[PDB]
RNA sequence: CGGCCCCCUGGACGAAGACUGACGCUCAGGUGCGAAAGCGUGGGGAGCAAACAGGAUUAGAUACCCUGGUAGUCCACGCCGUAAACGAUGUCGACUUGGAGGUUGUGCCCUUGAGGCGUGGCUUCCGGAGCUAACGCGUUAAGUCGACCGCCUGGGGAGUAC
RNA sequence: GUAAAGCGCACGCAGGCGGUUUGUUAAGUCAGAUGUGAAAUCCCCGGGCUCAACCUGGGAACUGCAUCUGAUACUGGCAAG
């Protein structure tokens, strides 16, 4: 059964990046909302675009830069079989700072260095590079 | 623009699938090939022997115009069936032609009967006929000039089989195959059908309405096994052929052709 | 200007009709000490002229190298085959801390300080094979932020 | 400079059949008409000029440009338009490893000027007949393979061709080494490897002769350059 | 040997036998290094040429594209950093720093000559302030020739000047919508004023007229 | 699991709608089904055939071959609980280029004809990216991921002893 | 898959995981504070034995636990969809 519906997200925009697919397209989720916002924030994709009012679809638009794609890499690290929370202090950095960690806090869903200046931790989404 | 589409739509309006629209402008010629163009992916490997008429030489030089026939793409490179069975369609129409005015109007010369009906040609091919259709009376042209010129009267046609029998005479006069597949039956009824392809152990040629034959190996000649019928006889050829036996029931009806 | 490295020489056998017929592969690497390497892998009877061809080789079919100054951008995993490859940035002084023929190609990289660890299989040719995969692999900030569509100060 | 309905009057919006196609070759697709793929045009066009516009500035260097057809159909037009431009060419079976081992195709090309100089300069006859026949079958031989591009000295600038499929092993030598490739790319063909991809009918005869006189037009217009 | 084989694009050797010889050597971009190939191991095949003929300062530069890298190119063995242009005879201004000029001159009849047929024409070796001195010796005079082109009002033609770049001699044939966005454009009048220009020219060559 | 018929009976798929409203996925223990051989009791017994007997072959022939031939194979009700019980590939879900078929639905289309254009289910082969030690797998993954379980830790000793 | 390793196949309790929206809670989670976390040991900056080991001042650390005050994105609970 679909038990984890953002890592199914990061699956679809891996694979659309893998096979030059322009745009991604699945089922929305206000959490897979907000993660495909910080990615936009963070250049991973050029846009996203809910639509829909019953079963909305979410659709983001993925970036390739030189023919080659933009988001290199992109994993979860929570996980419903094992879940991942981190303090503020432990908070880590994806590809020495060059990749972001999307991290859930009390303050919104951000990018770990967004969180690391707020000051506070939380769950670790996942990481992208 | 829309431009194109509108084009592509166009140009599908201004072509049609079978050999209709005579289209392909012969652009080069040399023996034993001729070659087309049909406004099709490709240009057509054409035999010399669709394109000579009647007494062995050719006809049309570059930029002559024959359809051809289609339906068929790509064998792995290339475009058509070929033009001559375009020519049948237009056989077709003159024997149609007939129905309007009940009477269709060529010359027709039938010497022998070679299924029980005398054979008549028109001006390029030569059909097979049923015995009554020679002779409108039991004149018998046997007795008649050789290859007499008279016309074609038509007595009978089977029409899904492409037998025609003629009346050259007398002027003033004026599933499915295989139920009853006791027409060409009996011994030795001799038949006159194209072969459509030889598989090192036969020639399969088959005409007479969604069947099948086989003229195998062994008659196919005077020679028994050292002869691959592909160097013996031809591809795609209307021949002699007959009978011989027949199934009904396990569809294979096993023709010859040292008769 | 440029140095090379024969890492390593090794013997192999055809069997014939008659007996072995021996020959010797080098496998050798050449670098600019800067972020151009190349790896060359020779065959012959007799072994100078084995390593002569590895070199010649390696000459071609270089690859370039993202360097931050004498270490690498981040770290990084390679892989080829067996050998499976984890590397790492480190501070000045450190050394190439890295085991056999990674090594080699990690010197004629011209990269000065590194923690680095051959997982799996050590095989010399594939190990070079996937140091050159990982140090190909890796991008550097400025490239990033051409991917991203950033400013490097933006992403730090 | 070469217009669309030129192109569709030579029938270069045709391509392969549904089933022989590739789908790296989806985007230059139209549609499918009678089971039989078409070519877009629209995107066909300003991709040609491109490719023609290049090459005219390699003509303008003073670029090597060498022609490669051997489809069999086509070795005669492919011939006749390489020496249009006086550039040249291989209208017969691409020699294995013909650029990346220039050296020793290099002496095969020494020994066919040595035997033609033999043949035409010497006039020295007396030779043993079995002897000359033989010499005269290699001279044969070595134009027929080499004849193009014996002038050519060393590698060339650019490399047109007429089928990417078909000359694969062309385009893999121009891409290890690094050579422009300029290819005619039909739906069955593999265009990865081809730097400026050309969508048309590799196989028709007459968009064949069209494509060879416009890129012969813009070669001899970056030489007059 | 690979030059032999073309495998080295050798156009020009301007070079003078008997002190330098410098040349640039092209190469069809297949992991070849022309350079590097004409030097060999620690200059094996470069110390050949050194003492071949004679002890000469053999140099050879890795040609990047066309006629623009060649200028450089030509300047080396030293550290070009700029240069100007023309048409016929562009005349490449050499730009380079009086620090670098010692070692890039080296001598004042051999290097300026032996880098002059460099790229066939001619070089003129300055400095990175010479550039300036005379880039701006051509900005007033567009201006620095009493002003014979438009001529209207002239505090609005000072106004004006301040945000023209290369003054206005025959710049109507430039962007004619770019003048517009300065504050004070109303009907067609500063395009106008370009027209002027133009007809200045025509005045020249009623001039000229006058004296032809 | 294979001749027809009838009676009782489980599942699958498609077509539209209508309803319920997360009721789901996986599963240690547990429970059930589980080829062939084998066991028990009672029936049956044509053919075949472990065992057995004779004839050959052979150095020997407790085999292969031949002639016979009993358990069994068949039925009923119990037990046994294992097989290279194999796709040597756990189950469920999602996503990622293609081609050629088979089978079984179903929508439209002049079925003008065996057809034309789609859209579902199951299924055979080839092959791309990717993966793989390679062989190969390749939208029915051995690719890209998630959930749960089962299992492995050098060869023998041993799947044996207690 | 072939190297050791997918139960012969299923159902299914416990257990693990759980579509989507709103509200609420604040258990998990995060932040801050307080209390504690003996000294010694380890590490940082210092000092003293001629140096060192050794001794030694101050810090940091002791990743934890308990409480109180907040945060509410995610996970959970409860209520409605």
């Amino acid at each position: 059964s679909m038990q984890d519906p953002i890592a199914d997200m990061l699956t679809r925009i891996r694979n659309g990046q893998a096979a030059n697919k322009a745009a991604v397209t699945m089922p929305s989720s206000k959490l897979k909302v907000a993660i495909a916002n910080v990615l936009k924030e963070e250049g991973f994709i050029e846009d996203f675009k809910v639509e829909g009012d019953t079963k909305p679809e979410l659709e983001l638009t993925l970036k390739y830069f030189q023919g080659k794609a933009v988001v290199e890499s992109i994993q979860r690290v929570s996980r419903p079989g094992l879940r991942i929370y981190k303090r503020k202090d432990e908070l880590p950095k994806v590809m020495a700072g060059l990749g972001i960690a999307v991290v859930s806090t009390s303050k919104g869903v951000m990018t770990d260095r967004a969180a690391r200046q707020a000051g506070l931790g939380g769950e670790i989404i996942c990481y992208v590079a | 623009e829309s431009f194109a589409q509108l084009f592509e739509e166009s140009l599908k309006e201004i072509e049609t699938r079978p050999g209709s629209i005579v289209r392909g402008v012969v652009v080069a010629i040399d023996k034993d090939v001729v070659l087309v163009d049909a406004g099709l992916k490709s240009e057509s490997a054409i035999p010399a022997e669709q394109f000579k008429n009647a007494q062995g030489e050719l006809e049309i030089q570059v930029g002559d115009e024959v359809d051809v026939a289609l339906d068929a793409v790509e064998d792995g490179f290339g475009e058509t069936l070929l033009s001559r069975e375009k020519a049948k369609r237009h056989e077709a129409w003159i024997t149609l032609e007939k129905a309007y005015e009940d009477a269709e109007t060529v010359t027709g010369v039938i010497n022998g009967k070679v299924k029980g009906g005398f054979t008549v040609e028109l001006n390029g091919i030569r059909a097979f006929l049923p015995g009554s259709l020679v002779d409108v009376r039991p004149v018998r042209d046997t007795l008649h000039l050789e290859g007499k010129e008279l016309e074609f009267k038509v007595i009978k046609l089977d029409q899904k089989r492409n037998n025609v029998v003629v009346s050259r005479r007398a002027v003033i006069e004026s599933e499915d195959p295989w139920v009853a597949i006791a027409k060409r039956y009996p011994e030795g009824t001799k038949l006159t059908g194209r072969v459509t392809n030889l598989t090192d152990y036969g020639c399969f040629v088959e005409i007479e309405e969604g069947v099948e034959g086989l003229v195998h190996v062994s008659e196919m000649d005077w020679t028994n096994k050292n002869i691959h019928p592909s160097k013996v006889v031809n591809v795609g050829d209307v021949v002699e052929v007959m009978v011989l036996d027949i199934d009904e029931e396990r569809r294979r009806i096993s023709l010859g052709l040292k008769q | 200007e440029l140095q090379e490295k024969l890492i390593a020489v090794n013997r192999v056998s055809k069997t014939v009709k008659g007996g072995r017929i021996f020959s010797f592969t080098a496998l050798t690497v050449v670098g600019d000490g800067n972020g151009r390497v190349g790896f060359g892998y020779g065959k012959a009877r007799e072994v100078p002229a084995a390593i002569q061809k590895a070199m010649e080789k390696a000459r071609r079919n270089m690859i370039n190298v993202a360097l931050n100054n004498g270490t690498l951008q981040h770290p990084v995993k390679g892989v080829h085959t067996g050998s499976r490859v984890f590397m790492q940035p480190a501070s000045e002084g450190t050394g190439i801390i890295a085991g056999g023929a990674m090594r080699a190609v990690l010197e004629v990289a011209g990269v000065h300080n590194v923690l680095a660890k051959a997982y799996g299989s050590t095989n010399p040719i594939n190990v070079v094979r996937a140091t050159i995969d990982g140090l190909e692999n890796m991008n550097s900030p400025e490239m990033v932020a051409a991917k991203r569509g950033k400013s490097v100060e933006e992403i730090l | 400079t070469v217009s669309m309905r030129d192109m569709l009057k030579a029938g270069v919006h045709f391509g392969h059949q549904t089933r022989y196609w590739n789908p790296k070759m989806k985007p230059f697709i139209f549609g499918a008409r009678n089971k039989v793929h078409i070519i877009n045009l629209e995107k066909t066009v300003p991709m040609f000029n491109e490719a023609l516009a290049e090459l005219n500035k390699i003509a303008s260097r003073k670029g090597k440009i060498l022609f490669v057809g051997t489809k069999r159909a086509a070795s005669e037009a492919v011939k006749d338009a390489a020496l249009s431009c006086d550039q040249f060419f291989v209208n017969h079976r691409w020699l294995g490893g013909m650029l990346t081992n220039w050296k020793t195709v290099r002496q095969s090309i020494k020994r066919l000027k040595d035997l033609e100089t033999q043949s035409q300069d010497g006039t020295f006859d007396k030779l043993t007949k079995k002897e000359a026949l033989m010499r005269t079958r290699e001279l044969e031989k070595l134009e027929n393979s080499l004849g193009g591009i014996k002038d050519m000295g060393g590698l060339p600038d650019a490399l047109f061709v007429i089928d990417a499929d078909h000359e694969h092993i062309a385009i893999k030598e121009a891409n290890n080494l690094g050579i422009p490739v300029f290819a005619i790319v039909d739906t069955n063909s593999d265009p990865d490897g081809v730097d400026f991809v050309i969508p048309g009918n590799d196989d028709a005869i007459r968009a064949v002769t069209l494509y060879l006189g416009a890129v012969a037009a813009t070669v001899r217009e970056g030489r007059s350059q | 040997p690979e030059i032999g084989e073309e495998v080295i694009e050798i156009k020009a050797a301007a070079r003078d036998p008997g002190s330098r010889a410098k040349i640039a050597v092209k190469t069809n971009d297949k992991r070849i290094d022309p350079v590097g190939a004409c030097v060999g191991m620690r200059g094996a095949r470069v110390q050949a040429v050194s003492t071949e003929l004679g002890g000469e300062r053999i140099d050879i530069v890795l040609w990047d594209d066309n006629p623009a890298q060649f200028v450089i190119n030509a300047m080396a063995p030293a550290d070009v950093a700029s240069i100007v242009v023309d048409e016929d005879k562009h005349t490449m201004d050499i730009a380079v720093e009086a620090g670098n000029l010692a070692q890039a001159i080296g001598r004042n009849g051999q290097n300026v000559r032996l880098a002059s047929q460099l790229s066939g024409w001619e070089l003129n070796v300055m400095t990175v302030d010479d550039l300036q001195a005379k880039h701006q010796a051509e900005a007033h005079a567009a201006i620095d020739t009493f002003t014979k082109y438009l001529d209207i009002d002239e505090d609005f033609a000072t106004v004006l000047v301040e945000e023209g770049f290369s003054t206005l001699e025959e710049l109507a044939y430039v962007p004619m919508k770019e003048l517009l966005e300065i504050e004070g454009l109303d009907e067609p009048t500063v395009e106008a004023l370009r027209e002027r220009a133009k007809n200045a020219l025509a005045t020249i060559a009623q001039a000229q007229e006058e004296s032809l």
